[PDB]
């Protein structure tokens, strides 16, 4: 009965913090404040009838400590205020039951005076004049209970971003950048490097602004909205050739190269990333020198994840103002998406499609989703099936019905059908499933289109 | 020493009864000091586990004594656990959870009338409370996906009760004995409203009534002018002398009733009282519940029900609004707050009884439920969820965990709803067919607080945003204007007329408000494993094809989250996944125990439904170095990283000095976080789904 004490606040005093909300950076929080109400009484009620200590402090001094973490400042202070009242045994003869309370009883009042103080002779805070003050400090080495108190005096004193710079510790920056990271490229990283890649990326999503302080997940960038994300973008946008510094910076170090081919295993797909966020805000340079080549040489590789990534960018190259908005520029792609047969690809081809045909609009819309449907929407079985997912899956983002998407296409397609007739009587039937109306309905729908083309040509069938 | 377990490593990743006595063996050799000899006897079982090997409660309970003797060994038999815990895809799922809980009762009990003999005793509750205390269990149980949950308050029984033994001496001299009712007076007097000075008793010590001159119920009256809260404290103090602690809550509660009421029915005074009495209600019912309320919930209930109703045009304003009216008025936002609190906190106190009558004996609860008490509540449900009106997204999770709780308790105890007496495949099958509207809404975490048209998302528009009472839904920017109606001095009827212009730079509040409203598509998958296992099938609620929506949703993510997503360094993610992994048993569990589905035909689906399995099965190929693994982390997991080594520097875990062995364990775990963001044990359970049933077309696949 001497331990089984003192283990039950360490149930609970560890227990409230592990339903925290977490969100990580630097301030905890708590969900339900019922919680905080079960326990600040109990650990007042236990401590009060003060029993059960088998000194080596282990416990009491961190957990009373811990709670006053999660408030400090944050809106549940009160809460902390009223149910835990030292002042009980406040007991201030110089003498101060505990010798880490007087911390949490420092700040307490020091939160409380406002008005003038005094300022930090040891870079605490600002101290206030004490008859002493020197309870508090420095700590004696528990480990994790030294860390805690040099969290709570310090938090008076006034961003992910400078993580990162402070993890291998804009003009500065860049000049600290480009010298350091082609030093940081010369001998064997392939992590220390790939650290750079996507603080790179990130300063692009910040350079951007210019057409510090508090920067932290760009909101073009990094944040969903619930429209076709590909018409976010402005066409019309800073090229990437002379006015994108950090691109600039990526090109005559990673672009380049005999290794670029064969290296950079996982540093590869970080240029990625990396070079995405760049052309979100930058139209990119209309062969490309090597980047199209990486998309290119990334796009084939046979391993899964890598493929898929590069499918992200193409319609990037796609979105222009400026040069060959919807000239030659979209046809390139087309080409080389229509060179792949792989039997390996499958997933890409078809997730990349789908990307073109967001990314455009107007007359190379309707002729380009044409084009789907009608080779993947045919015979080969392996394949067939994800054309119908896209497609009844890209109706809801756009949020029409597939039979509102379709129309025209409609016309174009029904006349061939309605050429060759029950001869075939395949292609037709697997398409009514899509559309989910009834067969009969349809083409009573549509039966003007068919019947100038049904009776006359292709007497074959009468 | 380093023998057996080289070859038992090597035994395992060789791979009938040839180990059934390796482990029982396992179990003898774990039944020495050094870390690292024993850190691998329990690592096998999780190799020896991928079979069959769970079958019952054995190896719960060689967990059983284990565990026991060595109270860095708190995880130890938990994580190890959670591999048959997890492993629940019926039967089986139900009565692994009995073994549980008479596991605590039976140590409960006798631990109560309490030599050394028990001095153990109350370390057995050391660890089955060190064990419980959602990531890591979830097994069946108490569930639900956001606060309460039963066993969460139920520890509210016991860690209270075991403070009733400590202070019962070393030799049990004197017996202070508990305070009696002394607590539940100054609770209820210093209450606080939770982002708002002044508390409540207070903020209610100055109003007044005032076109209701005359006011009388029993030994209850207020008249005149003269302050709402000091009729109050009298009837406090009054029943204070002669009242019993468990009936002194009940006729105090049956007054605010009929007072809310007078008030409630319209007379001419703007009702202000209401808004605070009814969250002062609140602490009222769940104080210390036990079996103090007993029918008293159900009278709360039906007036609470009808009194939501009185209230309408909150909840049913229209989703457009008319060209032709132009916004020019005072634009006043303090009849809306009252307006809006009302609703809110009803919805809560709703969620208050349930969750307290879920704290009730085996069969007691038969007693509370009726046709009255039902029918009531589907005008409330119904009323909620709309699709016809504008949503209102602080009813829309106390509306739900209704509908999760009773689902919860009637598998419980026993004799379903007196074998459902009072449900109907009409009533029961409408408000589930009212939930597939919910699905799908994606919340896209950008455009939470923004204005836009409903069935898009869950946007939750920042004029409500409040607290509510059991769980902090939202940042509540307005959290501190609720005290700025009030005036302080006049003691005034009506409010002091706050502005709709001045209410409400970072976006951080975006992914709060997002990741805890995606907790509520953890929960609405909650709610149908229930349904699955109760009704057998034979009514249309599963014939019904949720398979066709389950699957349409399954789908869904799996192309958004590996298009548009990964990568952009948010904490959503690691629920996202997680969602999404359990939104597999749902379908799994529903193909394998029944197949028939009750509509003959899938075709209608069977496309998107093919997709979704083989997603997971070309994992089969399956980035296996680990040098690699690190460098992602970078890109991707960076966050959840900084939380991870925040906690190591904060707030202990209680490991994490040097834990060098299982120090390798968040080695391992780091890999999983890094493969179901990019995209196992379930990928067997994947490919379980098609072989069981064109075989020509079948190979392509296979071929892809």
């Amino acid at each position: 009965y001497a331990e089984i004490q003192l283990k039950y606040i360490s149930l609970v005093v560890d227990y409230v913090c592990n339903r925290t909300i977490s969100t990580a950076l630097d301030a905890p929080a708590l969900v339900c404040c019922e919680q905080l109400k079960f326990v600040l009484t109990t650990m007042h009620h236990f401590l009060d009838n003060k029993y059960g200590l088998l000194d080596n402090d282990p416990t009491m001094a961190k957990g009373i400590l811990r709670l006053y973490s999660l408030c400090i400042s944050n809106d549940f202070s009160k809460c902390f205020v009223d149910h835990f009242p030292i002042d009980q045994w406040a007991d201030f003869s110089q003498s101060e039951t505990n010798k880490a309370l007087s911390i949490v009883y420092f700040d307490l009042k020091r939160r409380s005076l406002p008005v003038e103080a005094l300022k930090y002779d040891n870079k605490f805070n600002i101290w206030v004049y004490q008859s002493p003050d020197s309870s508090l400090k420095n700590v004696t080495s528990p480990f994790d209970d030294r860390y805690k108190q040099l969290e709570k005096l310090r938090l008076l004193v006034l961003l992910l971003k400078y993580r990162v710079n402070q993890l291998s510790p804009f003009k500065l920056i860049l000049n600290e950048a480009s010298v350091s990271i082609q030093t940081c490229f010369k001998t064997n990283n392939i992590t220390r490097l790939t650290s750079w890649t996507v603080i790179l990326g990130r300063l692009a999503c910040l350079e951007s602004e210019k057409f510090m302080d508090n920067w932290y997940v760009c909101h073009l960038c990094d944040i969903e909205k619930t429209g076709n994300p590909f018409v976010r973008i402005n066409p019309n946008r800073p090229e990437a050739a002379g006015k994108s510094e950090i691109f600039r910076i990526l090109h005559s170090n990673f672009l380049s190269h005999p290794n670029i081919d064969e290296f950079s295993e996982s540093l590869l797909s970080g240029i990625l990333f990396s070079l995405h966020r760049i052309f979100s805000h930058f139209q990119p340079p209309k062969q490309i020198n090597k980047s199209f080549k990486l998309v290119q040489k990334c796009f084939m590789n046979s391993n899964r994840y890598l493929r898929l990534l590069s499918t992200r960018i193409i319609p990037l190259f796609n979105i222009s103002d400026s040069h060959n908005s919807e000239d030659e520029h979209t046809a390139t792609l087309i080409k080389f998406l229509q060179s792949q047969k792989l039997p390996v690809v499958k997933e890409n081809l078809v997730i990349a499609w789908t990307q073109l045909t967001l990314t455009t609009s107007n007359d190379v819309f309707d002729t380009l989703l044409l084009k789907l449907i009608d080779i993947f929407n045919s015979d080969d079985y392996s394949l067939r099936i994800m054309m119908t997912l896209q497609i009844k899956n890209m109706a809801k983002i756009l949020k029409k019905t597939p039979y509102q998407l379709l129309s025209p296409i409609l016309p174009v397609l029904l006349r061939q059908l309605g050429k060759n007739l029950v001869e075939r009587k395949v292609g037709f039937q697997n398409l009514i499933e899509l559309l989910g109306y009834s067969s009969k309905t349809i083409l009573d729908i549509f039966q003007r289109y068919i019947i100038p083309y049904a009776i006359i040509q292709y007497k074959s069938d009468v | 020493r380093e023998t057996v377990g080289e070859f038992s490593s090597d035994d395992d990743d060789d791979i009938g009864t040839r180990p059934p006595r390796f482990t029982q063996i396992p179990p003898s050799s774990a039944a020495t000091q050094i870390p690292t000899t024993l850190e691998v006897t329990t690592t096998t079982l999780n190799n020896k586990q991928s079979k069959n090997d769970n079958q019952v409660n054995q190896l719960n309970k060689a967990q059983g004594e284990a565990s026991m003797l060595r109270d860095n060994i708190e995880r130890e038999k938990e994580k190890n656990i959670q591999a048959v815990k997890v492993n629940e895809l019926v039967k089986h799922l139900q009565e692994l959870a009995k073994l549980k809980q008479e596991l605590q009762k039976l140590e409960d009990e006798k631990k109560f009338l309490q030599r050394g003999k028990s001095k153990r005793e109350v370390i057995t509750n050391v660890k089955p409370p060190s064990t419980t205390l959602n990531t890591i269990t979830p097994d069946s149980s108490s569930v639900a996906i956001e606060a309460k949950p039963q066993s969460p308050q139920s520890k509210k029984r016991k860690i209270s009760d075991n403070l009733l033994k400590k202070n019962m001496v070393p030799l049990n001299p004197n017996r202070i004995i508990p305070d009696e009712t002394s607590l539940f007076l100054e609770s209820i007097l210093l209450h606080q409203i939770i982002g708002a000075d002044l508390s409540t008793i207070e903020i209610l010590n100055r109003l007044k009534l005032d076109y209701i001159t005359e006011f009388k119920f029993k030994n209850f009256v207020i008249a005149k002018g003269a302050p709402i809260g000091k009729s109050i404290v009298s009837l406090l103090l009054r029943c204070k002398k002669t009242l019993t602690l468990d009936r002194f809550i009940d006729t105090l509660l049956e007054d605010i009733a009929v007072l809310i009421k007078e008030i409630s029915v319209h007379p001419n005074e703007s009702k202000l009282a209401v808004p605070f009495l009814v969250a002062l209600m609140y602490q009222i019912v769940q104080f210390r519940p036990s079996a103090t309320h007993n029918l008293a919930l159900k009278d709360c209930f039906l007036f609470i029900c009808d009194l939501i109703r009185i209230y309408h045009h909150v909840l049913k304003v229209p989703i457009h609004e008319s060209n032709m009216n132009l916004h020019v008025e005072p634009q006043i936002f303090q009849y809306e707050l009252i307006d809006y609190l009302i609703i809110s906190y009803s919805f809560d106190l709703l969620e208050g009884i349930l969750r307290v009558l879920q704290s009730h004996p085996k069969q007691t609860y038969m007693e509370f439920f009726d046709e009255n008490i039902l029918k009531s509540f589907e005008f409330v449900y119904k009323l909620a969820l709309t699709i016809s009106y504008k949503p209102m997204v602080n009813v829309i999770f106390s509306a739900v965990e209704v509908v999760n709780i009773i689902t919860s308790i009637i598998l419980n105890m026993d004799n379903s709803s007196d074998l459902k007496s009072l449900i109907s495949g009409s009533w029961w099958r409408d408000c589930i067919t009212r939930l597939y509207a919910l699905l799908e809404k994606e919340i896209k975490s950008g455009d939470v607080y923004n204005e836009n048209v409903d069935t898009t998302t869950l946007h939750m528009s920042k004029y409500h945003d409040f607290f509510g009472l059991i769980r902090n839904i939202g940042d509540n920017e307005l959290g501190g204007l609720i005290s700025k109606l009030i005036y302080t001095d006049r003691l005034q009827s009506v409010p002091r007329v706050i502005s709709k212009e001045d209410i409400g730079t970072a976006p951080i509040i975006g992914y709060k408000m997002e990741k805890w409203l995606l907790k509520l598509k953890d929960e609405v998958l909650n709610i149908f494993e229930n349904l699955l296992m109760i009704y057998g099938d034979d009514a249309t609620i599963v014939n019904g094809e949720m398979l066709i929506h389950s699957s349409k949703f399954l789908s869904r993510e799996q192309a958004l989250m590996i298009e548009r997503y990964v990568g952009q360094d948010s904490p959503n993610l690691d629920l996202r996944c997680h969602l999404i992994e359990h939104t597999l048993t749902i379908i799994y569990r529903l193909w394998k125990d029944h197949f028939k589905q009750l509509e003959e035909q899938i075709k209608q689906v069977e496309s998107q439904l093919i997709m979704s399995l083989w997603r997971f099965l070309v994992c089969q190929t399956e980035t296996a170095n680990e040098r690699e693994m690190r460098d992602h982390r970078h890109l991707v997991d960076s966050l959840h990283d900084l939380t991870i080594k925040d906690q190591a520097s904060y707030y202990e875990d209680a490991f994490e000095d040097l834990p060098e062995y299982i120090e390798e364990e968040l080695k391992m775990q780091l890999n999983k976080r890094t493969g179901r963001i990019m995209q196992k044990f379930q990928e067997m359970a994947r490919t379980i789904l098609e072989s069981k049933s064109t075989l020509e077309e079948a190979d392509s696949l296979y071929i892809s």
